[PDB]
This record gives C-alpha cells, sequence and structure tokens, in this order.
C-alpha cells in the first residue's frame, strides 16, 4: 500500500542480538587491561628480597631450596644430634 | 622444646617456602614449583571424588590433603644417617591414627546414631551369622586403626635403624682390608640401594594412609 521502511530500524535492534551481548562484555574487558606488561612489580623487597630473586622466583624452580635446607642440618651437628638427642 | 616439637617447627618453615614463598607471577604457571604441589593437589582432589565422591568429597577433602603433608614432609627428610627422625619413638602416629578413628566414629555416631551399628551387617548374614560377622566387623574397626598407625612408624624406625646397622658394617669393612678393592663400595652400594627404597616408601605409605583415611570416611559418611 506504500513504501515499507525497514531499512534504518538498528537503533533499537542493536540490543537484542547475542554479539552486542559480547560487545558489551569484551569492551569493558579491554580499556583498563594493561598494555605491554606495565605494573609488573619485578622488585620483590620483602624480609629475604635476595631470595625471592634467586630461586623464590620461580625461574629456577630446583632442589637447591631443600639442599640449603639439608645443608642447615649438616651445619647444626653439634647442636641438634650431638650435645643433645 | 622436645625433639618432636622443634621438628614439627622445621616442618612448617619448609612448608612455607614452597608455595607461599613464590607468589609473584599472577598466573597458574610461571615457577615449576606451583606446577609441582597442584600435581599433588590435582591427584588428591581426583582421588577424592573417586573414595569420597557424591555428596560432600570436597567439603572433607583438606584433612586428607593436610595429612598426606604432613606424612608427606615427615618422610622427606628422614634419611640422614644422623636423622633422629621424629624422636626415634614414633607414637605420634599411632596416636594420629587413634585421634583419626575416634573422630570418624562419633561423625558415624552422629550421623547414623543406632544406624551405625547396621554397618556391620551389609547385605546378607542373617541372625545365625549375625553375631559372627558383628565381631569380625567391630574388631576389625579396631583392628585397622592401630595397624595404620604403628605400620608407618615402624618401618620408618626399621628403615632408620638400617641405615646404622649397615653403616658400621661398612666402618668395619673399609678398616681391615688393605688392598682389595671389593669390600667397601658394595657394602656402600647396598646403602644406596636401601636409602632410596627407605626414600621411596615413604611416598606411597604417605599416600597409602591418604587412601586408607579416605577409605574409612567413606564407611563414616556413607552405609553400605
Amino acid at each position: 500500500v506504500s513504501t515499507l521502511i525497514p531499512p534504518k530500524v538498528v537503533s533499537s535492534k542493536n540490543i537484542g542480538s547475542a554479539p552486542n551481548a559480547k560487545r558489551i562484555a569484551n569492551v569493558v574487558h579491554f580499556y583498563k587491561s594493561l598494555p605491554q606488561g606495565p605494573a609488573p612489580a619485578i622488585k620483590a623487597n620483602t624480609r629475604l628480597a635476595r631470595y625471592k630473586a634467586k630461586y623464590f622466583d620461580g625461574d629456577n624452580a630446583s632442589g637447591k631450596p631443600l639442599w640449603h635446607f639439608a645443608l642447615g642440618i649438616i651445619a647444626f651437628g653439634y647442636s641438634m644430634e650431638y650435645y643433645f638427642h | 622444646l622436645t625433639t618432636f616439637s622443634l621438628y614439627t617447627i622445621i616442618v612448617l618453615l619448609v612448608i612455607t617456602s614452597l608455595y607461599t614463598l613464590t607468589n609473584n607471577n599472577n598466573k597458574i604457571i610461571g615457577s615449576r614449583w606451583l606446577i609441582s604441589q597442584e600435581a599433588i593437589y590435582d591427584t588428591i582432589m581426583n582421588m577424592t571424588k573417586g573414595q569420597i565422591g557424591g555428596k560432600n568429597w570436597g567439603l572433607y577433602f583438606p584433612m586428607i590433603f593436610t595429612l598426606f603433608m604432613f606424612i608427606f614432609i615427615a618422610n622427606l627428610i628422614s634419611m640422614i644417617p644422623y636423622s633422629f627422625a621424629l624422636s626415634a619413638h614414633l607414637v605420634f602416629i599411632i596416636s594420629l591414627s587413634i585421634v583419626i578413628w575416634l573422630g570418624n566414629t562419633i561423625l558415624g555416631l552422629y550421623k547414623h546414631g543406632w544406624v551405625f551399628f547396621s554397618l556391620f551387617v551389609p547385605a546378607g548374614t542373617p541372625l545365625p551369622l549375625v553375631p559372627l560377622l558383628v565381631i569380625i566387623e567391630t574388631l576389625s574397626y579396631f583392628a585397622r586403626a592401630i595397624s595404620l598407625g604403628l605400620r608407618l612408624g615402624s618401618n620408618i624406625l626399621a628403615g632408620h635403624l638400617l641405615m646404622v646397622i649397615l653403616a658400621g658394617l661398612t666402618f668395619n669393612f673399609m678398616l681391615i682390608n688393605l688392598f682389595t678393592l671389593v669390600f667397601g663400595f658394595v657394602p656402600l652400594a647396598m646403602i644406596l640401594a636401601i636409602m632410596m627404597l627407605e626414600f621411596a616408601i615413604g611416598i606411597i605409605q604417605g599416600y597409602v594412609w591418604a587412601i586408607l583415611t579416605a577409605s574409612y570416611l567413606k564407611d563414616a559418611v556413607y552405609l553400605h
């Protein structure tokens, strides 16, 4: 009876579609995300900070700390098993 | 501060410096230390489903985990020939078994009451066979609880003494033989083998203890 007009009705149509739900999701997931590894806090300073940078960081993550623990028992020979039970 | 207490302090000193003192990469990986415990954490978590699963497996997960951690750490540093391991008495391992059983029944008596006595008759065994089975079942409940504690501690005691007894023999061998060669490294070779066994058995027996204490929890929560 006349010229129908569904070419321009997306101003209220862009709310119910599924991609819009993902659209409003990931845009919030993007703006505050740190750009290039910023704010990594690589300078750890808490009590034994030196340990935090050699083995406690996790780059090595090997049996050295338990080796250090074992050597501590060895150095305590005349303190726990000798001169005492 | 007895030998038990100071050892217990050393346990927690090691405990924190494996996973609590890395805490820097803000990721699931970034330190092979993290991969270590989550491997153990996953092995026991899936085991918790396979043995306790169905209503409250994750509810009681930490006790099996904490006990497994406790036995695991106590068995790691136990090989050195001067390891006065757990005061050479190991009486607490019996005590841990006693309290674990004693808590197991109170949970059973709280959650079932008189129904807990129906656990002694699983499927059949009618009235002529009822007194025989309830005797076997109830005596068994005492039986494996005390057995669990004694087997772990005694073997740790057995392993520690077979460190020393063989060590004294090696001292005798290396002092008597003048110029030959095959007298001390072969006894040293057994020392190397018998120490790997003691280190190995502690790992699985901690697992066995973990599986067993899991197994008794099923019987308390679930009647069969």
